[PDB]
């Protein structure tokens, strides 16, 4: 079915639930023919979060890119995750990926960027995290005194 | 002179004597003592003096020999120069008409990476530029490369001298004999030239071309060298599902297990794999290719199955090959393992058919019945096959032979409810000649459960009930059993009700019925009569009585997970169980410091005294398994000196003959009676010497059995679990907490660790740490843990016993 | 101090301690102001007193030169910092990693630069993180960080030096993060991922670049996947004028 | 403590003694968990009569003390204390009566959890003749 | 070097004669040869056996082992072939293997070792070739 170039027949033969090895071979074949459509479905069934994202995050509306990177957020596959959510000026779960991983500073930083002034809460949670994670001279528990700066220090 | 390190005075004498033989022998004796590693510079002037110019090869060859293994070290008769006594008159040696002396000289001279001989080795390629042998031309490409290696990666070594300076490697390719010392870093033009040479090869030389440049477009072109690369290249062009059918790999492979059965067993494995790639369920593992030897046409002559029969084994070839073979029958053909295991088991298990498969040792017979029977429990189809074969097992009609047979089949009935009704009548038959427990137990259970089906029972049971043999365990089994199934469906002179009467008497009561039972007093202390006595609410009838129990099977019973099963064929299993699968005053102050992961014993050496201690040396010693990674090296400990001297430490070594205490540290100084003193830096223990090793549950269990561990102590501060203090401390007495021996629940749940080590003490060390952490209203002693300990004569057992309490040291100078 | 024989203390009466062994040969020892003065001083937070106190009768390795790197709010730590490791340690315990990078440098090691860079992101400032992360070669982590941080100039630098690595979750990121996607289109072209390059480009309305990729390679751009292939991609990149590489700080 | 000895060379009998005694007393003097853990290992590699003993004892142990029931379940599901041969049959009965049934029977059955017979004190006379032989 | 040393051993627990092509394995040579060749190189009557991460190739002759050792390898055929050629050369010098006679012809054997394997690369030798040198 791959040889014939019968994508559909190869697709039934894989069978939508699992047989990921079949689907990865099909997904590549689908990208070759530049039939992106069959490819997105093959990659989904394959799973292939890293690869699947690359085809998928080319959306500009993030239409089917969040799912295949939902995990990535909290797996420390943050990079895969950021591309998914930030793609049309939206913060879909951009911030959230950063909180999940423990890369709290980065959520604060993002919050400042697009300023809905969410920063005040993120900086706090983060600052608290510095005090627990042995910093005393950059301890952060202040509003601008102990290193980092909560939202009134910050600005648009 | 095999190895005699003091003999250097005699060698000097022997080295010049006016007799050439003596001189040769002497120089030879020097060589053998250096090679072992012993004293040699005293001699040097003597050695060098006779031999130097001469074309007489033997002494020259001998001296030439000694210049590649110690030239640098020896300096009495040589000293340091550009044209040393290694090469000054060995320019003559290089330029002699005899190829051997020149060739030899060239060969050692260029071999050295010495910089005090760099110039003399360079035009030393002259000695072999003319090639009187294959040896001369090879000697030359290797010597130019060795010159290139010795600081001449540029223009001193790369072009030609008059024919080679890094160009024999080019020349060799087109010359009659090849050899390419060009493996790395050398002329591109020669590399290219070797490729051309693949065709016009010289076979030794081809192995040299080939280490450098491999992969051919061809099949070959000839010779072992090309051939050896070729199987590597073939595996590339078809990786897919092993090699399957081994290529030119086969030739080396046999020798790889020359001891002797293991080759066949291995060979059998590959041959089975190769046949087919099946489903690959539990013990159906055959990989390789799906079709390449098929299985099972009906027009194939004389068929595939003939080779398949070998693999079904009783031992039909020898035991190593046997274990491999049983797995291999299972692997090509079954449903999982079950199908081919039943066939295989039918052959192995005890019969009246063949007396080469029956034996009067009861356990093996029994086990074989259980193996056959487990296949049914696994898979349904097998139930139908098993029951008639089981009746044949019975037909042997020895007391014991029946007995084993009855014991499994009765378990099968618990699984297989009113399906094996048919068997009961066969099963009674051999129950009358009796000298054992087992027959009574089993028979009474079949005849008991099966009562609806038959009606014989007073008659069958009664001969046995008034017969003797061994009857402990008989009681237990008859007690739960005799009444069962349908309330009044038998009668010979005792209906099912007489049976319930009997069943109760046999359990622990008394009653005239079946001419009284053999015994009444039950088996092992806990069992007793009473449960069943209460029972038989509805007289031997499928309801909520003995019958229920009998026609039901305790927990899950499926597969070959050992739930009413036994896991393949009984003989193969013994081997698998066996497989453990084990994986002058002196003052010192000191602390241990670690910076950038360097572990060092800091020592400060102090002379509080005005007196002289000059002659001061500092040493850290190797005691046994403790070692210095570098002693403290300052010459300190002088009049009113304070010094910090660092002695690096290791924990792992090999036993030295000196004392085995804490840490020995030695400072030396002035004094002539006690020039060396031993004084201490802080604590290190005997425990270091133990070596950590680990066990799995099987190795632990085997060792438990192997040697006693009754010895126990209770150690305080085992309040905590295995993971915390106990692991860390156990680690320091080179132990490790591995697998469990626990059985946790709502009433159980002491933490159990299985410990192992293999001490350098001629013992192992094992222990079980049981942490008595309350999981009951009445704990042992509350929190604390009792460590049950051993070692192989329990001399390290004790180390485990106390080094799981506490352990800490610190200082702050 | 050590004597040269095994011994039993006879007892302590006075400054001296007196000892006798089994055979009963004596040793006496004056209790010194060596080890004792040094830590009597360190306990009462004196470092000035303690420098004199440092002698080679009591220096060891970790009671003076590395035991004094054992405060989570550095005090003792400040005083001994001579080891490149002790210096590294000191820095995370403050939370100011400016010193870390140098110790990390002098430890000659990448791992330290990425770990201190992470601590750096924690004190809040991403300039310091960039430098570290750049030399550990985590251009892709940086690429990810960078719109989060709100830089666009720095975000481009990461894209190129991650292009060459073919880090598809590095080079790939930045194009999304700026309002136009063109960065990806070329990187992907070099990857040979013509499909992916077209989809990305096309959606932003850079159909011309998307077409270039199709024409150079296999065409067919018409196909509509489970994601859009031509729907607007535009994002307004970072509304902040001062970025979070310029995250404010005072530091205590 | 004695059971700590040797896992399966200690014999059917010692395991039967700790097992019978731990069953019958139902330790609150020490935690039954050590006893259970010790017996659990012994059963695997020792004779049928003890493994059968161990299930039945456990059942009586259940009926006398409520607490105990959770350990009975981990032990009995195992291929050891049930589902061997003799051990299975007794177990199927003993288990089913504890698990399934009322435990009128189980309750009745434990009167302390006593032995199967109470003889005299056999050892001492035996010993008298046996020593100077 | 690919070939650390070429060594004749007695399983008396010592390297009887041995060759260090370039200064590396001096004393090291004796300890390896002494432990491993005693156990048949830890073999089972297999020409290749590897122990303590060093490839030992061998042939037993009496209480003696003729041993080739490598810890790296370029080809299968080659390692055996230098050992083999060595085994043509060794009875010419010592009339089989035997510690006393091996000891006496340290020079002979040692010279052959340098000639046979040069800087760890297996050259070739022959009994006639050997003659020019000891002449």
């Amino acid at each position: 079915a791959l040889q014939l170039g019968e994508l559909k027949i190869a697709y039934q033969l894989a069978v939508e639930a699992e047989s990921e090895q079949k689907w990865k071979q099909l997904a590549e074949l689908a990208i070759s023919k530049c039939q992106f459509s069959l490819a997105q479905e093959c990659l989904h069934h394959a799973q292939d979060y890293g690869g699947l994202l690359l085809l998928a995050t080319a959306s500009g509306n993030a239409s089917m890119v969040n799912k295949l990177a939902e995990g990535a957020e909290r797996d420390g596959k943050n990079n895969v995750a950021f591309m998914s959510y930030f793609l049309q000026g939206k913060l879909d779960a951009c911030l959230e990926l950063l909180i999940r991983t423990g890369r709290l500073p980065e959520a604060a930083f993002l919050a400042r960027t697009y300023l809905p002034s969410q920063v005040s809460r993120v900086v706090k949670l983060w600052r608290e995290n510095l005090s627990k994670v042995n910093q005393k001279a950059a301890e952060s528990l202040a509003d601008p005194t102990e290193y980092e700066n909560l939202f009134p220090g910050l600005k648009e | 002179m095999d190895s005699e390190p003091p003999s250097e005075i005699s060698l000097k004498n022997d080295l010049e004597k006016g007799d050439v033989k003596s001189k040769t022998e002497a120089l030879k004796k020097v060589i053998i003592m250096i090679l072992n590693g012993e004293k040699l510079p005293g001699l040097l002037m003597t050695i060098i003096r006779f031999v130097l110019p001469l074309q007489d090869h033997t002494i020259k060859k001998l001296l030439l020999v000694f210049w590649e293994i110690v030239p640098k070290t020896t300096p009495d008769g040589r000293l340091l120069h550009e044209m040393i006594l290694v090469c000054d008159a060995y320019r003559k040696d290089l330029q002699h008409p005899n190829e051997f002396i020149r060739g030899s000289t060239l060969r050692f001279l260029c071999k050295l990476k010495e910089a005090e001989l760099l110039e003399p080795l360079m035009p030393a390629i002259r000695a072999c530029l003319e090639h009187r042998h294959s040896y001369v031309r090879r000697n030359a490409v290797l010597a130019i490369y060795t010159i290139y290696r010795n600081f001449e990666h540029l223009i001193p070594d790369a072009p030609e001298l008059i024919h080679d300076f890094l160009v024999n490697e080019k020349d060799a390719s087109c010359k009659r004999n090849a050899f390419m010392m060009l493996i790395h870093a050398d002329q591109d033009r020669a590399l290219d030239y070797l490729s051309t040479c693949i065709d016009q090869v010289q076979t030794f030389g081809d192995i040299l071309q080939l280490v450098i440049v491999e992969l051919i477009y061809k099949v070959c072109h000839a010779n072992p060298s090309e051939r050896a690369r070729f199987i590597r290249c073939i595996y590339n062009l078809l990786q897919s599902s092993s090699p399957a059918v081994k290529y030119e790999a086969a030739g080396t492979l046999v020798t790889l297990s020359s001891a002797p059965t293991a080759i066949k067993a291995a060979a059998q494995c590959y041959i089975d794999l190769i046949i087919k790639e099946s489903d690959n369920n539990v013990k159906l593992i055959v990989l390789d290719r799906l079709v390449e030897l098929k299985e099972h046409p009906a027009h194939e002559r004389v068929l595939q199955d003939l080779v398949m029969d070998i693999l079904r084994v009783l031992s039909t070839p020898d035991l190593e090959v046997r274990k491999k073979t049983l797995q291999l029958a299972l692997d090509l053909v079954s449903s999982r393992n079950v199908e081919e295991l039943v066939i295989v088991l039918k052959k192995e298990v005890i019969k009246t058919n063949n007396v080469s498969e029956h034996e009067d040792t009861d356990k093996y017979r029994q086990l074989l019945v259980r193996t056959l029977h487990s296949c049914s429990v696994r898979f349904p189809d097998m139930a139908a096959n098993v029951i008639p074969v089981l009746m044949e097992f019975l037909s042997d009609s020895n007391e014991a032979a029946a007995a084993d047979v009855l014991e499994f089949v009765r378990e099968a009935i618990q699984r297989f409810d009113n399906l094996r009704m048919l068997i009961v009548e066969k099963m009674l038959e051999v129950f009358h000649a009796i000298k054992s427990v087992k027959i009574y137990r089993g028979a009474l259970w079949i005849l008991g459960e099966y009562c609806s089906t038959k009606e014989d029972i007073q008659s069958v049971m009664t001969e046995v009930r008034r017969s003797l043999g061994e009857i402990p365990i008989v009681e237990s089994e008859i007690k739960k059993e005799a009444g069962e199934l349908k309330p009044e469906e038998e009668i010979t002179v005792g209906p099912v009700q007489k049976l319930v009467t009997e069943m109760g008497t046999y359990a622990t009561q008394s009653a005239l019925s079946s001419s009284r039972p053999t015994k009444k007093e039950e088996d092992r202390p806990p069992l007793r009569g009473f449960l069943l006595d209460g029972d038989f609410f509805v007289a031997a009838s499928l309801a909520t009585t003995l019958t229920k129990i009998a026609l039901r099977y305790v927990a899950l019973v499926q597969e070959k997970k050992k739930q009413n099963s036994f896991v393949a064929e009984a003989m193969l299993l013994m081997a698998t169980i066996l497989h453990l699968g084990k994986s002058d005053p002196v003052y010192a102050e000191a602390y241990v410091h670690v910076n950038q992961y360097d572990i060092v014993l800091d020592v400060l050496v102090v002379n509080q005294t005005s007196d002289t201690l000059q002659n001061c040396t500092l040493e850290l010693a190797t005691l046994g398994d403790l070692k210095l990674v570098e002693k403290p090296s300052p010459l300190t400990l002088a009049p009113h000196d304070f010094a910090n001297i660092k002695a690096n430490v290791k924990v792992a070594s090999t036993e030295n003959g000196i004392i085995f205490g804490n840490i020995v540290y030695d400072v030396s100084g002035a004094a002539s009676d006690r020039n060396c003193v031993v004084l201490s830096d802080i604590h290190i223990d005997i425990m270091d010497y133990i070596q950590p090793a680990t066990c799995t549950d099987a190795e632990f269990r085997q060792m438990w059995a192997e040697f006693e561990w009754e010895n126990k102590v209770t150690v305080n501060t085992n309040m905590t679990d295995l993971n915390d203090y106990l692991q860390h401390i156990l680690k320091s007495t080179n132990m490790k907490c591995l697998t469990p021996e626990k059985a946790l629940s709502g009433y159980c749940g002491f933490m159990a660790a299985n410990l192992y080590a293999r001490s350098i003490f001629g013992e192992d060390a094992l222990a079980n740490v049981s942490i008595e952490k309350p999981v009951h209203q009445g704990p042992d002693a509350a929190v604390t843990g009792h460590i049950r300990i051993r070692a192989k004569s329990q001399g390290m057992a004790l180390s485990l016993g106390d080094k799981i309490n506490l352990s800490q040291k610190k200082t702050s100078l | 101090r050590t004597l040269d024989l095994p011994i039993y203390v006879t007892r302590v009466k006075g400054n001296n301690v007196y000892c006798l062994d089994r055979e009963c040969r004596p040793r006496v020892l004056t209790i010194d102001p060596t080890e004792f003065k040094f830590k009597l001083a360190l306990i009462n937070r004196k470092y000035d007193e303690v420098l004199h106190m440092v002698r080679n009768a009591k220096l060891v390795g970790q009671s003076i030169i590395a035991y004094l790197q054992k405060k989570g709010y550095p005090e003792v730590a400040l005083h001994f910092v001579k080891d490149e490791k002790t210096r590294f340690s000191l820095a995370l315990e403050c939370g100011n990693i400016e010193i870390a990078l140098e110790a990390a440098k002098a430890l000659d090691d990448k791992n330290c630069w990425e770990k201190l860079g992470e601590v750096a992101l924690l004190q809040g400032n991403h300039q310091i993180v960039e430098m570290c992360y750049q030399r550990t070669k985590n251009f892709d982590k940086l690429s990810f960080l960078y719109l989060i941080t709100g830089n666009l100039e720095k975000l481009r630098k990461m894209m190129k030096i991650a292009e060459i690595r073919k880090d598809m979750s590095g080079h790939y990121q930045n194009a999304l993060y700026l309002g136009d996607v063109s960065e990806r289109v070329r990187i992907l072209k070099n990857c040979g991922q013509k499909s992916l390059a077209y989809l990305s480009a096309a959606t932003h309305g850079l159909d011309e670049e998307a077409e270039s990729l199709k024409e150079t390679f296999d065409p067919e751009k018409e196909t509509i996947p489970d994601i859009d292939p031509n729907a607007k991609l535009l994002q307004p990149p970072a509304p902040i004028m001062p970025l979070d590489t310029n995250w404010p700080l005072l530091t205590v | 403590h004695l059971c700590e000895f040797i896992e399966d060379c200690e014999f059917t009998v010692l395991a039967t003694r700790i097992l019978h005694l731990l069953g019958q007393e139902g330790p609150k003097t020490n935690n039954p968990s050590k006893y259970i853990r010790f017996i659990y290992n012994r059963v695997v590699l020792e004779h049928e009569e003890v493994r059968a003993g161990a299930v039945s004892a456990l059942a009586k142990f259940g009926a006398q003390n409520e607490e105990m029931l959770p350990s009975i379940l981990v032990l009995l599901k195992r291929c050891v204390m049930d589902d061997d041969n003799e051990v299975r049959d007794r177990a199927t009965f003993y288990l089913n009566v504890l698990e399934q049934k009322q435990k009128a029977l189980n309750a009745g059955y434990i009167l302390n959890g006593l032995t199967v017979s109470i003889p005299g004190l056999e050892k001492a006379l035996q010993q008298y003749t046996l020593e100077p032989s | 070097m690919v070939l650390l040393a070429a060594a004749v051993c007695t399983k008396a627990g010592k390297a009887i004669v041995s060759r260090q092509f370039v200064e590396m394995t001096r004393t090291r040579i004796e300890g390896l040869l002494a432990a491993f060749p005693k156990l048949m190189n830890t073999g089972k009557q297999h020409t290749f056996v590897e122990t303590e991460s060093v490839r030992y190739v061998y042939q037993p002759m009496e209480k003696l082992y003729m041993v080739l050792i490598t810890t790296k390898n370029s080809n299968i055929l080659e390692d055996l072939e230098t050992l083999r050629l060595f085994s043509r050369v060794i009875p010419e010098y010592c009339r089989a293997l035997e510690e006393n006679e091996i000891s006496e012809h340290c020079f002979d054997l040692i010279f052959a070792f340098d000639e046979i394997v040069a800087l760890g690369y297996r050259e070739n030798v022959n009994l006639a070739q050997i003659r020019t040198f000891t002449e």
